[PDB]
RNA sequence: UAUGCCAGCUGGUGGAUUGCUCGGCUCAGGCGCUGAUGAAGGACGUGCCAAGCUGCGAUAAGCCAUGGGGAGCCGCACGGAGGCGAAGAACCAUGGAUUUCCGAAUGAGAAUCUCUAACAAUUGCUUCGCGCAAUGAGGAACCCCGAGAACUGAAACAUCUCAGUAUCGGGAGGAACAGAAAACGCAAUGUGAUGUCGUUAGUAACCGCGAGUGAACGCGAUACAGCCCAAACCGAAGCCCUCACGGGCAAUGUGGUGUCAGGGCUACCUCUCAUCAGCCGACCGUCUCGACGAAGUCUCUUGGAACAGAGCGUGAUACAGGGUGACAACCCCGUACUCGAGACCAGUACGACGUGCGGUAGUGCCAGAGUAGCGGGGGUUGGAUAUCCCUCGCGAAUAACGCAGGCAUCGACUGCGAAGGCUAAACACAACCUGAGACCGAUAGUGAACAAGUAGUGUGAACGAACGCUGCAAAGUACCCUCAGAAGGGAGGCGAAAUAGAGCAUGAAAUCAGUUGGCGAUCGAGCGACAGGGCAUACAAGGUCCCUCGACGAAUGAC
RNA sequence: GCAUGGCAAGUCUAACCGGAGUAUCCGGGGAGGCACAGGGAAACCGACAUGGCCGCAGGGCUUGCCCGAGGGCCGCCGUC
């Protein structure tokens, strides 16, 4: 049996006083109203804020941490071995929508690996040299100067 | 049509011509031997025996077909009025059976026998 | 309240067994199980890798999901695995029903539990 | 496991593996909420005229004479819910949404638990199928699918002792209610579901509570009719095995 | 024990309830214009007797033909009389005849009538004559083009919002509208007419930056289709009417060419399978309608009636639904199967006839002006400097030029040619046909299951109900007595039932008559709950209860 | 938000298409959505698959002593 199920004979269904439930008199008006006053409470602030840039001007880079090309390269047996090499642009999905793809360096580099991207961070090198590895950046990665 | 009131509607406004097949009745052992047919209309002049009603059992000839009420007059099977007359009891054709044709009619005659039509 | 009939029965197994058996983990795992579904267990490999060691049966109050990477050889008892889950647990360990678990041990001994 | 086949001739002959599905465990919780989908899924919206009760200009004479404000025109009431001939308060409406969503895997695990439910003869019994077999689903062979006379199948099936079965299902139950008046008159067992491979079955399909089905799009509901597992059902040769990829 | 209280019984009043559904409601598929050749609507007529409804129109519930259908029929409507039908009627389909007056209403006038040949009025053509034609008005909504609120929301209110809504003016079609880029601008080595659906997204954008408002490109689908002028260069090679003769139009340009795969011109190459015009002309599918269509009306019992119970038996490519004196696959209609017809798809697809596509080089020959663009003032939009539009003023280039790519100017780059035109299909609605339902079931559901937009109200605009059910069969009560009596009553007759007897199934409550039990003309008012006595009670569906004594015996606890 | 159920580093299809027993239903459709990294107005940059300590449940042991998921307190890391 559910709440509703159960009004029938409460006269006010829960509302309290039957001089309650009437307009939105009861609400403190329509919708947002007197959310600069009466109801202020919660409310982000008003006012404006920044600025943006036009939606075609905007750049929208495609992501990947090591750890997730790590923590599959064998399971990637459909990837180049040597030494493992991966493009990362064959790894990352939603790497067409993307302007490129970019490795970041979250989590840990167990194996050696050869990584092809268009972009790399700091921590991303680091960690795949630092087990024996090397990052070749792609030729739209040569957007460096 | 699967639909009860649509059915019950279609049989009270059928056009006159359509009423017929509401005034058939099967036929005996064998006339339907003799004419490849379960049934006919029947017809004022057919000789006819009651299988239902509280006449079941009486046979007669049709007197009288009422297409629109879709109902047939026997004769004999009647009712008793008040001030003694004898009038004649309404038999639907479904509590009826057709043990003699009258076959005065080129064309009720060539239709029973066609294999390709009902009578 | 529960709805499925299987996780029904299971429940009511492991009570049977922390009853007659020696063992707390099955019943400490019963009533978890009778808890809110969003409060049981939904861990990922990385952590049985973490947290197990070999020859302690790992008892997961939940189901097992495949993120991450498992190398020690460990059973794992779950009330269910992810397709891809069971398959890494088996090729480096084996991946058990928790009906399983109550069965080959009853006292529910040299078990660990991770949520 | 093994399945025993059958010829028209109701004599074993030969026997094929009854596929894995068949050992799907049987979940008649999923069951249910497949049903339930289905049978939700091809009911029609309804629901009262937007105006009923509305087509009028009465109005309330207010205080003054004694009166309960109500609307009102040549001195009738109207209009308002508590008035006779006035609108409906909270009537149905035909912007009601009275479908039933249903994940795709849900549904498919539920036709495979349907379908292993159908080879449990236990449970088939409790289902309330009448039949004297040991066996089930009952498997025939592909021939099974040239028969065209009703009555050939009845042979077979009484051959294959599980023709009480359709003995259950020959009752029609005139229904307590006023469905009666909308066409919903009649409502009878559900008996016997023929499963083959090319075509449902034309010569099985008249028989009392059968249900003829197809291998590739068999479902929920004939394989659980009203979401009860275990339907008495008689597979073909080449259903057992169409069945077994679903 | 008057007046009277409480409960019940018999009869009534009333019309709830249950059962029933010729009506509604909603969804879906199909289909879709009518009218001066006078529509739609209305008026008045029309029947043997005819008031309402339906039909019809002075040939008036109809006339003719062809096809279907069939022994009956003369509408709803079951009377009386009479008639029609084998000379094939009724009835159905298609086509035709008739088709009064008012009505766009059109000779003129007029509350449906009247006065003395009439396209009134406005237009096109024109034999300049109403000679040949057009327009007008209707339609359920849908559609397109204009005009355009307020309540309301913002807890007041002015911008904003309600909303380009309601409502008003003009108009089209079966669908409208849009539509082959002076586009897009995931900027690209990219996409490629237009609607619509899904999404993009409550994103970008607007906004007392408050409340609120709110796209697009793209993407996935649906369906797909692309062309014609103006001009250059030709220059009467042309078009319309008429059988013809003949007439009219046309150098202020008919016609040829041509239309960004730019074209024309000049010189060449090759070739046509593009396009455009015209001919023919469907399958399938879908919607509706129709033909044919299996198998019990066997036994016993109950019953007014078997469609019930028990027994025996049958069909099924048919166990949808309905009817029939009660629960019917086999009694009747139908239902599965097979088949036929019409409509839509569609004058479409296919096929064919004619035409001729395209490429090179040269050539500043051609290519739409109050335009592009700027300014003043407004409206509108998400359009912000960057929406679309109106109004007043100003105002360009000529492809070697111009416009766009979300502020302006200049250059580059990329895209694209405005100021001429046409265009199938996919999408909207629901009048009309058909189908469907976990919709309602007569105070419901439409206002309307009934005389329903009826009866009735208002000067008018407009407003607007209630009323469903005898019975299997009318067998719808003969005869007799009574009475002022075709009333009513008594007696009687029919039927299983008249307490089914006419607004007649069932027949609740409030409540009325008579009556039964209890109380009662010396007595006090939330009408009762719980205890306990009197009196009253057929059975059934409850069977317990009383007293002596004895057993057990919590708290408490004596003379 | 919550309860239940499927699947799980993923998950779900929408319009629509095919089939069919033809509004149900079977197959297909991942366009797109949310989740899988955040911080910053923007430019732009880009994180602990665990380093320490307490310690519930549970487990272990020679019965206080160990191991202690979750939880708690810190460290450390990304960015402004
Ligand atoms: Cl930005
Ligand atoms: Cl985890
Ligand atoms: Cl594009
Ligand atoms: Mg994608
Ligand atoms: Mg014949
Ligand atoms: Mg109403
Ligand atoms: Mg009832
Ligand atoms: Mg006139
Ligand atoms: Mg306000
Ligand atoms: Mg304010
Ligand atoms: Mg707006
Ligand atoms: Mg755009
Ligand atoms: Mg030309
Ligand atoms: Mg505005
Ligand atoms: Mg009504
Ligand atoms: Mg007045
Ligand atoms: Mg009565
Ligand atoms: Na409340
Ligand atoms: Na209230
Ligand atoms: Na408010
Ligand atoms: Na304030
Ligand atoms: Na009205
Ligand atoms: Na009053
Ligand atoms: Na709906
Ligand atoms: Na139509
Ligand atoms: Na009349
Ligand atoms: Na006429
Ligand atoms: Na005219
Ligand atoms: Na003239
Ligand atoms: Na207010
Ligand atoms: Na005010
Ligand atoms: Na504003
Ligand atoms: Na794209
Ligand atoms: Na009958
Ligand atoms: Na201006
Ligand atoms: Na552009
Ligand atoms: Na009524
Ligand atoms: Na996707």
């Amino acid at each position: 049996t559910s709440k509703k199920k159960r009004q029938r004979g409460s006269r006010t269904h829960g509302g309290g006083s039957h001089k309650n439930r009437r307009g939105a008199g009861h609400r403190g008006g329509r919708g947002d109203a007197g959310r600069d006053k009466h109801e202020f409470h919660n409310h982000e602030p008003l006012g404006k804020s920044g600025f943006k840039r036009p939606q075609k001007v905007q750049e929208e880079a495609a992501t990947i941490d090591v750890r997730e090309i790590d923590e599959n390269v064998t399971l990637l047996a459909a990837d180049d071995v040597a030494e493992f090499r991966v493009d990362v642009r064959d790894v990352v999905e939603e790497a067409d929508d993307a302007d490129y793809v970019k490795v970041l360096g979250a989590g840990q580099v167990r194996h050696e690996l050869t990584l092809i991207a268009d972009d790399f961070s700091e921590g991303a090198r680091e960690k795949v040299e630092g087990a024996g590895g090397s990052v070749e950046l792609t030729d739209l990665g040569e957007e460096r100067q | 049509s699967k639909q009860p009131d649509k059915q019950r509607k279609s049989q009270r406004r059928a056009p006159l011509h359509e009423r017929h097949k509401q005034v058939r009745a099967t036929l005996s052992a064998d006339l339907r031997e003799e004419y490849g047919q379960r049934n006919v209309r029947v017809n004022a002049g057919d000789t006819v025996e009651v299988l239902r009603g509280d006449f079941a059992g009486e046979e007669g000839e049709v007197i009288n077909v009422d297409l629109d009420k879709a109902v047939i007059h026997v004769e004999d099977v009647t009712l008793e009025k008040t001030d003694g007359e004898e009038v004649p009891r309404p038999l639907d054709t479904s509590n009826v059976r057709v043990t003699d044709l009258d076959l005065e009619d080129e064309k009720r005659e060539a239709r029973l026998e066609s294999e390709d039509d009902s009578a | 309240s529960k709805t499925n009939p299987r996780l029904s029965s299971l429940i009511a197994d492991l009570k049977s067994a922390a009853r007659s058996s020696g063992g707390a983990v099955w019943g400490d795992v019963a009533e978890r199980l009778e808890k809110p579904r969003r409060t049981h267990a939904e861990v990922n490999l990385g952590r049985i890798e973490r947290y197990a060691q070999e020859d302690e049966t790992v008892v997961v109050p939940g189901k097992v999901l495949g993120s991450g990477v498992l190398q020690k050889d460990v059973t794992v008892a779950a009330v269910d695995f992810s397709g891809t889950a069971e398959t890494k647990i088996d090729q480096v360990g084996e991946a058990v029903s928790l009906e399983q678990a109550i069965e080959n041990n009853p006292e529910g001994s040299h078990v660990r539990v991770i949520r | 496991m093994q399945a025993t086949i059958y010829d028209l001739d109701g004599n074993t002959d030969g026997e094929v593996d009854l596929p894995d599905v068949f050992e799907t465990p049987v979940r008649s919780d999923l069951i249910g909420k497949a049903v339930r989908a289905a049978q939700a899924n091809r009911k029609q919206d309804y629901g009262s005229d937007e105006y009923a009760g509305l087509r009028t200009p009465a109005e309330s004479f207010g205080s003054g004479r004694g009166q309960a404000h109500v609307p009102k025109l040549d001195g009738r009431a109207r209009r308002v819910p508590q008035a006779v001939k006035g609108r409906s308060a909270h009537p149905p409406k035909t912007e009601k949404d009275r479908s039933l969503d249903l994940n795709d895997k849900e549904r498919q695990l539920a036709v495979r638990s349907a379908l292993a439910a159908t080879a449990d003869a236990d449970l088939v019994a409790d289902r309330g199928h009448e039949f004297d077999r040991d066996e089930v689903p009952v498997v025939v062979s592909d021939d099974f699918e040239d028969l065209v006379k009703t009555q050939e199948v009845v042979s077979l099936l009484e051959a294959l002792d599980v023709h009480a079965d359709i003995d259950r299902a020959d009752e029609t139950k005139i229904k307590a209610g006023q469905g009666s008046a909308r066409g919903r008159k009649y409502r009878r067992p559900a008996s016997i579901l023929f499963v083959t491979s090319d075509e449902p079955s034309t010569a099985a399909r008249n028989l009392a509570g059968a249900d003829v089905a197809t291998a590739s799009e068999v479902n929920t509901e004939d394989l659980a009719p009203g979401g009860a597992p275990g339907r008495l059902t008689v597979f073909t040769e080449s259903a057992l095995a169409e069945v077994a990829e679903r």
